[PDB]
């Protein structure tokens, strides 16, 4: 695909900072662009990570696969270290829409087997069931990258 | 003394741009956190990292060229000890050691 | 930073932000803006305790910590009519239903 | 800053900075008034459906969203008690926000 890591084989020292209240799963997109999980950061914590130039990164709630921002954006790709200075990846909550935020919370109180039993519009059962999905987000993001002329 | 100025020549060589495709894991100390290695410092009792050797060299800290060679080999040895033989960084260590051994062999005395 | 507030009288409720260093009078001057009443004819309370017109919002106990966008602090409001301030009445919001059984 | 009045089902009035209320796709339409001609602009929107306890929590969202969207400060969690969750979802759904 378009959305994959380039096998540059050129190291870059990065810092992952989890400035979210969530447990963060960093997700590496391998050379074929298939998402590979890496070890989670607890909220607040930061950690160095040895990565390489042109390696595509993405960060999700480890528990729920909610999307998170890195440097106020969707994806993270380190440049080359300028004079061996580390690249910084600041991970934060996005401003979710109130609708999505509500969905997050209700998913957290209700087993999928019981979405149907909730006293609410038939449309919302479909939204609830539409769990945060890395794969799906990749397709939306890949169409966004082809629509940049 | 004239040897430790050759020793410096060898380390210079190893840092050179041509070697970099295989030399690069060894340039700076092993960052155990960055690499996610919980056991490295337990298994490797005395690490060494080419930059530390440059450090020890410029402070005239090696009594002779034998002692310099020992750290270079230690650095590689540590790599060989920590990793399985089929590992990629082992391949790279070997190639860099090829450079070192050849130049270290041809020093005069 | 700024403090984020709900200013509440009877069944009206105003969402407005302000500075920690900004004062109570300056806050009455916002309410004037909205509801068209002079700061003279306004009293502001934290909880059930009247606020000095000169005291800063920070001094009154409104911090960035206590008065967040997502969780704004409540200022009480009273109005004079007929040459006396009314008692400070704030209508409570509706109650939510008991949590569903699937929600437990 | 202009303002708007938002009236709940139980006749609570919530006055919020106009720009904040625009956060709602639904309210953007109602205040912008009908059509191409943006004549017929009112300051007020009634909600037959949404009770005070939901609409207040909605308005808190507007504040939060405006404050924090495009912000370079650290973003906090928008909190939702279990009791509001359902109603608030329906609300959020209806308001397109």
């Amino acid at each position: 695909p378009v959305l994959r890591s380039v096998n540059s084989r050129e190291p870059s020292q990065v810092i992952f900072c989890n400035r979210s209240p969530r447990v963060v799963l960093p997700v590496w997109l391998n050379f074929d662009g298939e998402p590979q999980p890496y070890p989670t950061l607890p909220p607040g914590t930061g950690r160095r990570i040895h990565s390489y130039r042109g390696h595509l990164w993405l960060f999700r709630d480890a528990g729920t696969h909610d999307g998170l921002l890195v440097n106020q954006t969707e994806l993270f790709v380190p440049s080359l270290n300028v004079d061996g200075q580390p690249i910084f990846a600041n991970i934060t909550l996005p401003v979710y829409t109130l609708k999505e935020r509500c969905l997050q919370v209700v998913r957290s109180l209700v087993k999928p087997e019981n979405y149907r039993r909730l006293d609410i519009v038939r449309s919302l059962y479909e939204d609830l069931e539409d769990h945060p999905n890395v794969q799906k987000d990749l397709e939306r993001l890949t169409q966004e990258r082809i629509a940049h002329q | 003394s004239e040897q430790l100025k050759c020793c410096s020549g060898i380390l210079k060589e190893m840092f050179a741009k041509k070697h970099a495709a295989y030399a690069w894991p060894f340039y700076k100390p092993v960052d155990v956190e960055a690499l996610g290695l919980h056991d490295y410092c337990d298994i490797i009792k005395h690490p060494m990292d080419m930059s530390t050797i440059k450090s020890k060299l410029e402070a005239r800290e090696y009594r002779d060229a034998q002692e310099f060679g020992a750290d270079v080999r230690l650095m590689f040895s540590n790599c060989y000890k920590y990793n399985p033989p089929d590992h990629e960084v082992v391949a790279m260590a070997r190639k860099l050691q090829d450079v070192f051994e050849m130049r270290f062999a041809k020093m005069p005395d | 930073m700024d403090v984020f507030l709900m200013i509440r009288r009877h069944k009206t409720t105003i969402f407005t932000d302000a500075k920690e260093s900004s004062t109570v009078f300056e806050l009455k001057r916002i309410v004037e803006g909205i509801l068209k009443r002079p700061p003279d004819e306004q009293r502001l309370y934290k909880d059930d305790q009247l606020l000095d017109d000169g005291k800063t919002l920070g001094e009154c106990g409104f911090t960035s910590q206590t008065a967040r966008p997502q969780a704004p602090a409540t200022v009480g409001l009273a109005f004079r009519a007929d040459d006396t301030f009314e008692a400070l009445c704030i209508e409570p919001f509706s109650s939510p239903p008991e949590l569903p059984d699937v929600m437990k | 800053m202009m303002y708007v009045k938002l009236i709940s089902s139980d006749g609570h009035e919530f006055i919020v900075k106009r720009e904040h209320a625009l956060t709602s796709g639904t309210i953007k339409a109602m205040l912008s008034g009908p059509g191409q001609f943006a004549e017929n602009e009112t300051n007020e929107v009634n909600f037959r459906e949404i009770p005070s306890h939901v609409l207040s929590k909605v308005c808190m969202y507007f504040t939060y969203k405006v404050r924090y969207t495009n912000s370079s400060t650290e973003i906090p969690e928008f909190p939702i008690a279990p009791e509001i969750a359902l109603e608030l979802l329906m609300a959020a759904n209806f308001l397109d926000c």
